[PDB]
RNA sequence: AGCCUGUGUACCAGGAGGGGAACAACCCAGAGAUAGGUUAAGGUCCCCAAGUGUGGAUUAAGUGUAAUCCUCUGAAGGUGGUCUCGAGCCCUAGACAGCCGGGAGGUGAGCUUAGAAGCAGCUACCCUCUAAGAAAAGCGUAACAGCUUACCGGCCGAGGUU
RNA sequence: CGAGUGGCUUGCUACCUCGAUGUCGGUUCCCUCCAUCCUGCCCGUGCAGAAGCGGGCAAGGGUGAGGUUGUUCGCCUAUUA
């Protein structure tokens, strides 16, 4: 609720990894970022294999635990955390100044970062984070 | 025993029968097949070329040869063609069958050393290459990947 | 330049004197 | 590459985005035609399928899009029909259309009715031991015909002996 | 065999520092202290200093992002997955494929055999009509019939085939 | 005949531990692998049916009680999907 984001990024039809890499770099530069429409973010590849990887991550675990997100919400956030030294003071600060959202709770329409957009007209092998979450068992709350 | 044990040419040449005794007989039946009465006076001449230097135990030679010639009876027992296996298993091979103590093995067989690109087999046929098939079956029973090569034959 | 085709265009022109493409051919003669 | 399909006087074909719709006296069929770098557009009197690439995979889809469109043309005018024949050796098989699904009763003596739901605007008119599956959407019709045949599938016993079932008699 | 035992050399042992995720001997490098600068190996999307660099092409498998290696497997064999280069032959005198039509008679050849008629077996395989059509390449029949290959013609229209 | 995969058996080696890492078997209690014995869904059959034989996907669950032997293994009995 209420997040003074210095930047609002729209993930719709963008390559999650390429967005994250840039959101990571900016948060470490002191920027407060908000990723919007996570559910509509995309990742290239053969859906069958992609899903296997994420399903494996869900299954992995033990008493110590391996909490892996299923909602496109966290999936995206965990992706970013993997690009930050989240256990260091600086890293945790940067990570905590970044939040991912389902849809867009803001008024402004986020901006699209360069080199992160995927042309649906010249690409058929890719998937939606939302599709992944539905496969994982998430509750489509979007 | 597996070919894994003797297919490599990493050991010294060991062929001096004047210093080696108890060498098993070869299982290779013949080297000249078909109409050996006639000389290579045929239109077509295909060859099976080994693509890697390897050692081929007389075991594989016999199996490779039989599988090919036995099949060349798509032409008949007295068919018009001549088949030749030009290599002979000169390399004596041992096995250490005490543990690593006094391990010089005892003679257990023979193999032929073939260098990549040599032809092990050579057939002579009239435009009737059933031989090309006799070989798909022959390089099936020898260690290396092989090249079926046709020399005198612009009748494609 | 198939020859049998050349010979047909002739045999046809001969009966004309005394395949469709071959007849149309002879006719053109 | 580029191919041009002159649309039939009887038909009107509109298309926005990756969806093409074809309407004729016999109905309307809408399809999604999505493939990397292949543009499908209605240029007044002709539908155009084109792409800047010519690799095998591309040509394959182009040809596929074409037949898909022509098939739609045919379905909105002449339509598509599959003819089927119910057949039984001992147990009188009863095939009826109830709702949006064809039901089959007493198959090989079964007490439990076997059924299948019809696809789209496909009409399954049954007359005696003859069935006629028809509609403007070849996809839908073709499946409904198939499903009907599949519906009498048997794996447990020798098919050569137990031949009862409904079969596709005439393919369009 | 991360085996045993030689040999030449450089290294570890007794060798820091940079790189290699970690890691005696792999790479750079041999090093007094302090300071500025430029490189080496290696690296430049983030973690992480430096490119989401440029021209072009391939790959759809997450192949791959793995110099070396106990450590990084993947083989014989196979692939109309796809891209590239070559050769031969056929083709607007209409090719390749498909669809339509034709596939005729002497004559169901002779022989054998109750039988045999394209097609059990044996021999032969001739000539007529014609734009084609085997003394029949494959099914089928008790033997016929029936169904098709060869072969010809049409429709079609551009490359095709090895 | 040829090419391999595993690391359950057996052997080899002598890297690790001789200022000690308690043996075999059994038992009890937990997790896992799949090269699947049963069960689910399938393919072929020398598939009429019934009963099978062989193969594919598949590790969710199940896979039990006894007689000889310390046995592991194995032999044997009656039940059993
Ligand atoms: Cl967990
Ligand atoms: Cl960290
Ligand atoms: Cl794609
Ligand atoms: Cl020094
Ligand atoms: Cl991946
Ligand atoms: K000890
Ligand atoms: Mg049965
Ligand atoms: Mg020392
Ligand atoms: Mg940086
Ligand atoms: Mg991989
Ligand atoms: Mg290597
Ligand atoms: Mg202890
Ligand atoms: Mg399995
Ligand atoms: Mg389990
Ligand atoms: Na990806
Ligand atoms: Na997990
Ligand atoms: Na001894
Ligand atoms: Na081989
Ligand atoms: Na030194
Ligand atoms: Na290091
Ligand atoms: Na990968
Ligand atoms: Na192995
Ligand atoms: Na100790
Ligand atoms: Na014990
Ligand atoms: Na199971
Ligand atoms: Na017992």
């Amino acid at each position: 609720a209420e997040f003074d984001a210095d930047v609002i990024v729209d993930a719709r039809d963008c390559i999650m990894g390429r967005v994250a890499s840039q959101v990571a770099e900016q948060a470490l530069d002191g920027e407060t970022v908000a990723v919007v429409n996570a559910e509509r973010a995309v990742i290239t590849g053969r859906e069958e294999q992609i899903v296997e990887k994420y399903e494996k991550r869900v299954d992995i675990g033990n008493d110590n635990g391996y909490f892996y997100p299923k909602r496109p919400d966290g999936i995206f956030k965990r992706t970013i955390r993997g690009m930050l030294p989240h256990k260091k003071q600086r890293g945790r600060e940067a990570f905590e100044s970044v939040r991912v959202y389902l849809g867009n709770p803001y008024d402004e329409d986020g901006e699209v970062l360069d080199g992160t957009s995927l042309d649906r007209l010249s690409n058929i092998k890719f998937v939606t984070l939302g599709e992944i979450s539905e496969t994982l068992g998430a509750n489509k709350t979007w | 025993k597996p070919g894994a044990m003797y297919r490599n040419s990493s050991k010294p040449a060991y062929t001096r029968r004047e210093y080696i005794s108890g060498i098993p007989g070869k299982k290779i039946a013949q080297f000249d097949m078909g109409n050996n009465g006639a000389g290579p006076t045929y239109p077509a001449q295909v060859e099976l070329v080994v693509e890697k230097p390897v050692q081929i135990r007389h075991n594989a030679l016999e199996a490779a040869r039989v599988a090919a010639n036995r099949y060349v009876q798509n032409s008949g027992a007295a068919a018009n063609y001549k088949f030749r296996i030009r290599k002979f298993p000169f390399h004596v091979i041992r096995e250490n069958k005490d543990g690593m103590r006094a391990p010089f093995g005892k003679p257990v067989g023979t193999a032929a050393r073939v260098h990549g690109a040599n032809h092990i087999f050579i057939a002579w046929v009239n435009p009737d290459p059933n031989v090309e098939e006799a070989w798909r079956r022959a390089k099936m029973k020898v260690t290396p990947t092989i090249n079926i090569d046709s020399s005198p034959a612009g009748n494609a | 330049i198939p020859e049998w085709k050349q010979e047909e265009v002739d045999a046809i022109v001969e009966m004309i004197e005394s395949r469709n493409t071959l007849l149309e051919r002879a006719l053109d003669d | 590459p580029r191919v041009e399909l002159e649309i039939p006087e009887d038909v009107d074909a509109e298309q926005d985005h990756l969806d093409i719709t074809v309407e004729g006296d016999n109905g309307s069929v809408t399809r999604r035609l999505w493939y990397p770098d292949i543009d499908v557009s209605v240029d007044g009197d002709t539908v155009v399928i084109e792409s800047d690439e010519d690799n095998a995979k591309t040509m394959s889809t182009i040809g596929t899009f074409q037949s898909h469109i022509e098939n739609m043309f045919h379905g909105v005018t002449e339509g598509w029909e599959y003819g089927m024949e119910v057949f039984y050796s001992h147990f009188p098989m009863q095939v009826n259309v109830e709702g949006d699904e064809v039901v089959i009763e007493n198959f090989l003596g079964e007490k439990a009715p076997r059924r299948t739901t019809i696809h789209g605007d496909t009409d399954v008119e049954i007359d005696g031991e003859e069935l006629t599956v028809s509609g403007p959407d070849i996809e839908a019709v073709g499946q409904t015909a198939a499903d009907i045949e599949q519906l009498t599938r048997i794996n447990d016993k020798d098919v050569r002996v137990f031949q009862d079932g409904v079969y596709i008699t005439r393919k369009p």
